[PDB]
């Protein structure tokens, strides 16, 4: 079962990283295709993906167990814009 | 239509299994 979790964090707007979209199966495949189209970093991390999928529903902010693992993702994925 | 694509376009990172 394929899963994809789309995280959004923008300083000043989102008080915490936000799960803005999720998908399983066909929808997960589509999210990944769109990620490629828009050059959004995609990271494979099976334990984290499964746990996020189960715990943090679409439109929910991440919770404490995820703060650091998601921070690490943001640090590698952030576009520094130069 | 288009909400999915607009969300992905603005997103920060995707985690997958």
């Amino acid at each position: 079962t394929h899963i994809a979790i789309c995280l959004y964090y923008k300083l000043g707007e989102t008080p915490l990283p936000l799960v803005i979209e999720t998908g399983k199966d066909a929808k997960a495949l589509q999210i990944i295709k769109l990620a490629e189209l828009y050059d959004i970093p995609v990271i494979e991390d099976i334990p984290l993906a499964r746990s996020l999928y189960k715990n943090i529903h679409k439109g929910q902010y991440i919770t404490e167990d995820f703060f650091e693992p998601v921070a690490q993702l943001i640090r590698i994925a952030i576009d520094l814009d130069y | 239509s288009g909400s999915l694509a607009n969300n992905i376009k603005k997103s920060t990172v995707i985690v997958k299994n």
